[PDB]
């Protein structure tokens, strides 16, 4: 889940 | 919260303040136009993302409400900003300052000619009501949290902070109570037009996998996969 | 045009079309040919009944006879959706499809990708029932849909007078929530909010729309002659 | 063109 890890910077 | 306690004034700078960038392209052959456009669109998802936490209220829903929202409204807040861009140049669609296509160029995709003239009449359309950057940055917000929300209190609350603002935009431009709820239903009524355009682009990107005509980024694979 | 917003109001209730019924029995169990083949039936002979009621949504005859083909092949399934979704208001957790037709969120299991489209039109219905979406609302935003849908993907006075007359069912709108008792201020969300869900049923008729193209190739159950030329008309 | 034909009457 990349959209998680650029969600949260 | 914070969305909620903000002006219709201090809304519109918030949201004006966190408009992501205009990226540039790295458009003769089918491949290369396919690989140009998605490998804009994967670069252009990272500062939407980083939009997203900017546009009051949305930080406020808990982590799996933004992936769901982002993950439903990605491509028609793609297309949306496509379409603002694209407004001063009639009849072309400014992908990049450098990427700027017109309607005959996106025949050299299967199928892409079909989503170009849609693209182009959404654009006309925002041409012909004049829409402002002040509404623009408005319907965004309001496509990133309406498109995935019947899949919540707070969502509407904030939405209906978005409609207030809108209102106060047309009024203070001096149009008569009768013109401003004309004006808004006509800017609403495009989100559903966008929200056609992205499902038949989003099944032509499922189509482009498929047929394998350029290869996607798993950023792009991973909004792919939340459709169908 | 001239009607006023009560008689844009009474012309737009009085076009209502029928509640058809299913030739469902309630003793024969479930499939997915079963019931595919019943809402096909049943979506196959609401279509007729659009057809007659899109000529008295007023302005709709005064378009040419090919415009009027374009918005209702783009937004046929579009108008059978919010109609279910409206029958299905006083029906929590359920899809009337017809007075004799109730299905559950378990029962759209028999059919393979329907679950997905039952929680959708669900959600929606709960949604009207939270707004509780009245029917002199209902009847204008079903008019709404069947003049927008397909305006643009188009004569430039032809689209104007498709523009005049959505910002007539738009001040009918508002004259309804003002006589409601709504604040200038809650007049424009609900508004704003009865137009959103119309992003979402046209997201529903995609998704619809593109579940019938898969029935299609599966040939489950064969589609209607009528039913079968809406479909091509997407893809 | 049976919806052109349906709206024909
Ligand atoms: O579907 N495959 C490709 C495709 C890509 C885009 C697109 C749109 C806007 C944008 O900023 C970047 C890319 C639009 C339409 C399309 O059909
Ligand atoms: O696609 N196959 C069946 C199908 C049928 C309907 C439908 C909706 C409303 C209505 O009055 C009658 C029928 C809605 C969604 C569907 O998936």
């Amino acid at each position: 889940k990349i959209l998680h890890r650029l969600l949260q910077d | 919260s914070l969305a909620l306690s903000l002006t219709a004034d201090q809304m519109v700078s918030a949201l004006l303040d966190a408009e992501p960038p205009i990226l540039y392209s790295e458009p003769f052959s089918e491949a290369s136009m396919m690989g140009l456009l998605t490998n804009l669109a994967d670069r252009e998802l990272v500062h939407m993302i980083n939009w997203a936490k900017r546009v009051p209220g949305f930080v406020d829903l808990t982590l799996h409400d933004q992936v769901h929202l982002l993950e439903c409204a990605w491509l028609e807040i793609l297309m949306i900003g496509l379409v603002w861009r694209s407004m001063e140049h009639p009849g072309k669609l400014l992908f990049a300052p450098n990427l700027l296509l017109d309607r005959n160029q996106g025949k050299c995709v299967e199928g892409m000619v079909e989503i170009f003239d849609m693209l182009l009449a959404t654009s006309s359309r925002f041409r012909m009501m004049n829409l402002q950057g002040e509404e623009f940055v408005c319907l965004k917000s309001i496509i990133l949290l309406n498109s995935g929300v019947y899949t919540k209190d707070h969502i509407h609350r904030v939405l209906d902070k978005i409609t207030d603002t809108l209102i106060h935009l047309m009024a203070k431009a001096g149009l008569t109570l009768q013109q401003q709820h004309q004006r808004l239903a006509q800017l609403l009524l495009i989100l559903s037009h966008i929200r056609h355009m992205s499902n038949k682009g989003m099944e032509h990107l499922y189509s482009m996998k498929c047929k394998n005509v350029v290869p996607l980024s798993d950023l792009l694979l991973e909004m792919l996969d939340a459709h169908r």
